[PDB]
């Protein structure tokens, strides 16, 4: 329906809440107007969640350990505190890497200090120092240690910075203290920022006066691609076919050395703005490295991004750009010819974290689909500013959506597909709505780049058009 | 590149030469990687007895645990009550992880709320979060009961749940009569199974402590059944089926089998089935209470004995032939119902399968892990099968449990080569399966990484994983299985013997090399 | 040599160097073996399209059939009647084979006698063998019924069963009132399923043809169920359970589930359970008769329609979602019983599993074989799952059945790349899985040799077997499984998606090679 | 049990039968007297089975195709007639071989003419000739074809000898017609004899004029070992460690060439007397090759056999014999030290085919076990003559035992272990009596030789002492 019907759907849903929750939630729900460039006129974001309402959000530890640090493959990341957080986050996020796990790479392992009551009462800093020695004995090829604080650490007054300094000096080892306790902030978002500042403070400056590395004019870094199902590799291949040299990937398949080399690049290429804008602005301030936002979802966005990146270099790169575009043209055109007739006109509602709820819209539109509702767990108003121009007039926007709201919106809007996460998937399938995981790619992908678009289209088609959907109603009912 | 009529996902896309060459250039240019000969040397060292001795000297570092934290268990307990919302007072990150962890195992929705305490609550505590959280949860999700547990920041700050819930009622946020049982569930004490015990005893106290003076033991002619932390649907189902077939009146206290298995029929059901409030209020009127997993129900046991005055029987988990027999004989004694022809026949069908399969099972060597009651029942059944449970790991085990398992092992000739490990993790277990190689592992999905490691040393060293336990994330619908009773024993026997025969077929598949033993008939 | 602490059986004993050297010397000295390069060249040729074209031109040679002979099916049918001894008139070698073939699939005793006709009977026929054989069988084994079929020598000599049985009674070898139903079961007609149909129709005629005057259709308010040749215990059990849950009165006609699953309790039970004589005598009083496997019950259908005057419904085997739905809706119409809440919920739980597992099933390609009804139901369910059943082989299939399956394939986009083959064997199927390689085979244990052949070409060409069908000899207790109904579809779905995921784990287990895709969660 | 109690048990059991069956079965049941050398004074054998009594016996086609011809690995054996017989006998017998199945070896395949009604009515000879051409096209490395007749072939008057001669001449191929129709004889036994005469008539004489074989004084053939689970290989290894040269194995792992070379050997070593005495006598007659019976079950028999065989050769082989016996002494002594205390005094009843019912008694006695009853499906009185000195006084002997008899004898005698076949196994296990398959070795073995004894001992112990046997009685009964 129109702005009229969407505003009254909002008001009807909010009738269930007690007054305080109703007043708060009304500020987080909006009907898009793509002419607005100041979203702080139509939606509030990055505030506390209301108690008891079944937010989909995680915590700062998820944003630091889960998202930014955990993918760094040749470091050991300690989940520091009791056993839960490291165990639930073990190998849940598909931040792919090449390595020999347990020997030179450690990503899908769960290292923890497994706090017990005596650690809460008397502190964990002695245990942390002993744990570091045990790591160095049993994992000698590790290239650095991070300490990912869980809730108790700051609450009990432990000093992990002092342990990291003393042990780092004793062992000549990079040991990074990260104060990403889940009591901090309101969501995964502050964990990104905390994590960025810890890279800045303890890793990124190591090679500041070290000019051993041989730079070229075409050196770039991929900033904020966590290589979900290999997404960063299907992006890197195109940048290097265009003649660029990808010195670093932050942090999917990332090594500590490539992070330390990043201040030598000529251009930072930012995919995930939300999680990595902080360190990008730092690098421009300190090293003079420019940064730019790009989008590798679907052919329209990937072609625009390649051209915009190549324009920052010289005619030789712009020429290679057009050769890459010519090479992949028949491939993505075949994907559209097969799949767009199967998906044309279908309507999608999204709910994801900080980037994908706007970034995937172009790829849907390349298959003739319409994103009729979108929202984020933990985005800020600068994300909503970028969303309002990507979404159609009179579409539904939701910040930090409640379980109740999402279900009620879906029952009225009746999308043909939903793209969200694991806590949402099984709800919507029972309602007879095709569902694709848009965090984990439902164990598929990559989705980035030309090669990723083929898999994206295959996946949306296999699910939306599956024979299972015609079978939920028993014929006697 | 892609060919549109055979699209490649990550595997095998990245094996194309262009991707391989790109990854080689990334490594060589930018990763400052240890040379492959050094990686190989360190890998081989991690397989040795010397490495195992250093590994077993750890005091501070845990690697690849085989346990989770208390509130996960409190949530699963709470899910088993009719129209009940699990509610975890404290930090919301914890709830996103508990829900996801169970979502992935059951492939179902998992409903749980937080009251979203933040750093601000360190000054003043989480009282306001409890008030608004209870009111909001009740209004929005219309539960008939909210079962409250805690996250570790609430425990460290010291929030008094009892006082906070009482004040929520006193100040009008929820009606006085609305049930809000609670339990303190510190993640730094015990494990997820401790959380279950704490939540259950809190729910039992809420509905019975203050109303004992009208109770009469045996007056409702039923037996209470407490299942503990249980993640196989077939285990709730088999216990109810066996007691129904015996004509025994019972109440299963915490029963999530409906809410963890709703139909896909075009509607989402937040709640389904579950233990009624009346079942808990009436539970002291039972003949007795049977604990299916006694090694994590010790606080429950003290309350049931101390307050309900039930003479809880000393029964092991009903796994395998002897302990299922013991369970049924004790239920027969308590209820006055004979064991029926149907269960006698099912028992003898299990024994038939044991006779049929004993030659392939005999002497087979296993490493295994899990929660204490599950582990001891698996050990017992393996000894009944003539198998050797040589590495028995229970990360969340205790000394008294170990002594019990050691005594079971000492009583069987099949226990001679077995060791029980408590407080040790899957990085410890990895060393054991290299230094004292068994035939198979029986464990959860985190075992797949150990199998990977063993294969890397060589095919002859590979230890295949048999997935029994929790969580199982990398296979579909195994949560529908059964491990209890004669039905569970039949399922475990079938899985074990066919795992043995699948591996023997792999080892004998080589044309003109090993296929002299590739028999049609086994 | 052996080491007493670790004795080696044939595998891996014969891999010891002394054995390897000995076998090399045997080959080189005395076997005049084709050179390995010639063996490799011929092997490679047998994988080619050129070879497939010669293979498909065969008219006289059969290699690795996927069918057996009539009397095997007559035996299985007879075993489904109370205290009934299967008796095969003719040559005793046949009965040793029938018993052994079922022994190995069910891991159970299989009781059956011969009357041991020899060469001498070619002059005079087997009348005396029938007389002494019926007397001896009745006296020794004390059956309440003897159900008589034939071997091929009795068919070629032309022995008149009806005359011989009538003469046995006339001459006092067995009582006039003792039931001795019979059927001619020539092995050179049809297959084992034709023997089942022939036997059943003979038993039905015996108890009803001459007693029709007092029958009234519908008077007993029940529905007859005829299962056909069925070797999964869970398929007899699921039909009985679903009809009982629905409150439908029924008679299952030929029900061997008890005698193929006796308990091991210290006594041997030659007979157990089965359809009663009273049930067969009363069967014409039913509302109607449903055939679970109509494509091998054509003779029974003609008798039931022509003599009982039942309007047998046009129903497919109850496999998959649509055909289980159709079966229950037609049973509801006949009986007047609504479909209960329990079965509606079970249906929805199957649909849930379909929605949960569809991403890994989608587009997977299968080669499959078995008996016609089983095959067409497996094809139908695979299409429901979004799978492609690309090689459909039914050795004992007919042209009418093929047209029916072709129509099912034509109606689904998932049938576009599928071909149905009748009269073709497992040597034909081996060619198809080389020339047009599918992901998996679904078949009986004889498929393991095709998997072995495909691996020999290379790991990338290997087609793993998923064992569903008959016989299954190389795994234990799969005969307890279910393929019918929602329960069967849930078991099939679970077996298929976990076979996919186990192979993907194998292909992604390579350290630093393919283990970037060795995901914990799938 | 006394002689008088065994006689009473036989009469009690026979009371169930009609008079003709009782009078016949009485002749086939005896109480051993080890002094008798003429078993024709105490038991009848090799007669027709009584109709209706559930004989365990098979047919001549089992004896020819299943037993003698089927194992020959580089020939193609055609099951000629309708589809049953070849399907039930496909890969049921564990006659092990080294080869490339479907390419140079064919043992576990089922080749058939799949008779239909037209073939019965009009004959199968045209179909057989066409089948042979199809085999030659599709299996070009076959080194010969056999035609294994099933019941209908002689009954319909087909002429498979003519087809074999004409096609064999056309293709320069050995094509062997075998008239092993199941209506012939009374059991598997006549199938052995028919098969032996077919080897004599169509294969064995091929090299009669050929002088190119490099003979040695130590050349032997193993006659009548079908290599069940590798039994012939664990025999061959000892003969060759003793200095002999095993030219041929009849027929386990056998090749057509080694059969054709057998007339060139110095000595035929006969294990299975029943199945291969016929061709052994022929070879002595025509080629002057002596033959001798031996026994490789258990250490006592194996040592006695090695010494008796070595005594046929010179001092060099007698010296190597003693070196082989000294090599294996500690190995079998370790097996006896481990397993005999676990089995001493246990009582076994056996029921098998033509050899094993007497031949395995020594091996049981090497573990301290007592064989208290034995019998055969299809043995002749010369086998019973050999049995009566191997069995103890007053033990029970049964020829062509009925299912009823075997159950009732077991119920009274209460053996600790039964050794028999697949049709017997599941009966006795339900009764609570440990059972071992003594045809297929229960998918274990080898049992021949010193290496086989270790596996035999392991297997009898694992089954007799298994924990399952204490669990049949429910504790509430
Ligand atoms: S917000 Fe951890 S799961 Fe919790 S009760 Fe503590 S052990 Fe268990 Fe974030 S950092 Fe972690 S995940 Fe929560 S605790 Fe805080
Ligand atoms: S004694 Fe064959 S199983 Fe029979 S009914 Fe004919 S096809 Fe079937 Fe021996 S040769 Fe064979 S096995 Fe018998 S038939 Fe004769
Ligand atoms: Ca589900
Ligand atoms: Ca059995
Ligand atoms: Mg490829
Ligand atoms: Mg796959
Ligand atoms: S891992
Ligand atoms: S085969």
């Amino acid at each position: 329906m129109s702005r009229e019907e969407v505003e009254s759907l909002i008001q009807e849903v909010l009738e269930v809440y007690p007054e305080k929750a109703r007043k708060d939630r009304n500020k987080h729900l909006a009907v898009n107007d793509p002419a607005v460039t100041q979203s702080k006129k139509c939606i509030i974001s990055n505030k506390k969640s209301q108690p008891g309402l079944m937010t989909i959000r995680g915590c700062a530890y998820a944003g630091s350990k889960g998202v930014v640090w955990g993918p760094i493959k040749d470091m050991i990341h300690i989940s520091h505190g009791p056993v839960g957080c490291g165990q639930y986050s073990r190998a849940g996020r598909r931040n792919y890497y090449i390595g020999t796990t347990g020997v030179n790479a450690f990503v899908t392992m769960n290292f923890t200090s497994d706090f017990q009551e005596k650690d809460i009462v008397f502190g964990g800093d002695k245990k942390l120092a002993k744990l570091i020695d045990e790591v160095e004995t049993l994992f000698p090829l590790n290239k650095g240690i991070s300490v990912q604080s869980e809730c108790p650490i700051g609450l009990i007054g432990d000093d992990i910075e002092s342990v990291s300094k003393v042990k780092g000096a004793e062992l000549s080892k990079t040991i990074v203290p990260v104060r990403c306790e889940g009591f901090r902030g309101v969501s995964q978002s502050l964990g990104h920022h905390i994590a960025n500042d810890a890279v800045r403070d303890w890793v990124l400056g190591k090679r500041d006066e070290d000019t051993t590395f041989a730079s070229t004019p075409y050196d770039v870094a991929i900033i904020g691609d966590y290589n979900i199902g290999g997404d960063a590799w299907s992006s890197r291949i195109l940048l290097e076919e265009m003649g660029l040299r990808c010195v670093a990937q932050w942090s999917g398949d990332g090594s500590i050395s490539e992070i330390e080399l990043t201040p030598k690049v000529k251009l930072n290429l930012v995919h995930c703005y939300r999680s990595m804008n902080y360190i990008s602005r730092h690098m421009e301030e300190k090293y003079g490295i420019p940064w730019m936002e790009y989008n590798f979802f679907g052919p329209t966005k990937t072609i625009e991004s390649l051209r915009a990146i190549a324009a920052k270099f010289d005619e030789s790169i712009q020429k290679k750009c057009e050769e890459v575009i010519a090479k992949y043209k028949p491939e993505w055109e075949a994907v559209v010819a097969k799949y767009r007739p199967r998906l044309e006109g279908k309507r999608v509602m999204l709910y994801i974290g900080g980037l994908r709820p706007r970034h995937v819209i172009g790829a849907y539109e390349d298959l003739g689909m319409e994103v009729v509702g979108t929202g984020y767990e933990f985005a800020h108003n600068d994300d909503y500013d970028r969303t309002m121009k990507e979404m159609g007039d009179s579409t539904l926007l939701y910040d930090d959506v409640t379980g109740y709201e999402f279900e009620e919106f879906v029952k009225r809007i009746k999308p043909d597909l939903i793209g969200s996460g694991i806590k949402e998937k099984f709800i919507f399938q029972k309602m007879g709505i095709p569902f694709r995981e848009m965090h984990s790619w439902d164990y598929s992908g990559p989705y980035h780049g030309f090669d990723g678009f083929a898999i994206f289209a295959r996946d949306m088609d296999m699910t939306l058009n599956n024979p299972c959907w015609k079978k939920l109603q028993a014929p006697w009912e | 590149s892609q060919q549109v009529d055979k699209i490649k996902a990550s595997y095998p896309l990245f094996l194309d030469q262009d991707y391989k060459d790109m990854l080689a250039k990334k490594r060589d240019g930018f990763e400052e990687k240890y040379p492959q000969d050094k990686i190989d040397e360190v890998f081989q060292w991690t397989t040795t007895k010397e490495y195992q001795e250093l590994n077993f000297q750890r005091e501070a570092l845990t690697v690849n645990p085989a346990k989770a934290c208390q509130p996960l268990g409190a949530v699963l307990c709470a899910l088993g009550f009719e129209k009940t919302m699990p509610y975890v007072h404290g930090s919301q990150g914890c709830v996103a992880y508990f829900r996801s962890y169970f979502n992935r195992h059951f492939r179902e929705p998992v409903s749980c709320v937080s009251d979203s305490m933040t750093e601000d609550a360190a000054v003043f505590g989480g009282q306001q979060n409890m008030k608004d959280g209870l009111q909001n949860c009740k209004a929005t999700y219309k539960p008939d009961m909210i079962a409250v547990s805690t996250t570790c920041m609430a425990e460290v700050i010291g929030d008094d749940l009892n006082a906070f819930i009482n004040n929520s009622k006193k100040e009008g946020f929820i009606p006085d009569e609305f049930p809000v049982p609670f339990a303190h569930t510190p993640s730094f004490v015990g494990s997820h199974v401790t959380g279950w015990d704490n939540m259950f005893e809190g729910i039992a106290r809420y509905f019975t402590l203050k109303s004992m003076d009208d109770k009469v033991v045996g007056s409702n002619k039923k037996i209470n059944i407490v299942p503990g932390f249980e993640t196989y649907l077939g285990n709730f189902r088999v216990i109810k089926r066996m007691l129904s077939e015996m004509g025994v009146g019972y109440s299963l206290l915490s029963d999530p089998e409906e809410v963890l298995d709703t139909p896909a029929d075009g509607q989402f059901r937040m709640y389904a089935g579950g233990t009624t409030q009346e079942e808990m209020k009436d539970a002291p009127n039972a003949l007795n209470t049977v604990l299916l997993q006694p090694w994590h129900l010790e606080k429950t046991k003290k309350f049931v004995e101390g307050t309900w005055k039930h003479e809880v029987p000393k029964l092991n988990i009903p796994m395998g032939l002897d302990w299922t027999d013991e369970f049924l004989m004790k239920v027969s004694e308590i209820s006055g119902q004979p064991i029926p022809a149907s269960l006698t026949k099912e028992r003898g069908r299990l024994v038939d399968m044991m006779t049929d399969s004993h030659t392939w099972l005999h002497g087979k060597r296993f490493a295994l892990w899990g929660d204490p009651d599950f582990v001891m029942g698996l050990v017992k059944f393996l000894l009944e099968l003539g198998c050797e449970p040589v590495h028995i790991l229970c990360h969340n085990g205790n000394k008294r449990w170990k002594k019990a398992v050691d005594a079971i092992l000492a009583a069987s000739p099949y226990g001679k080569n077995a060791t029980v490990y408590i407080g040790k993790d899957l990085w410890h277990l990895r060393s054991l399966v290299f230094t004292d190689k068994p035939d198979f592992m029986i464990g959860n999905s985190y075992g797949k990484f150990i199998q990977r490691d063993t294969l890397h040393k060589g095919k002859e060293f590979e230890v295949p994983l048999i997935r029994i336990g929790f969580p199982i994330f990398d296979r579909h619908h195994l949560h529908r299985s059964t491990t209890l009773g004669y039905e569970g024993a039949m399922q475990i026997l079938t899985t074990l013997v066919n795992s043995i025969l699948e591996r023997l077929d792999e080892e004998t598949r080589g044309m003109q090399a090993t296929d002299y033993n590739h028999d049609l008939v086994r």
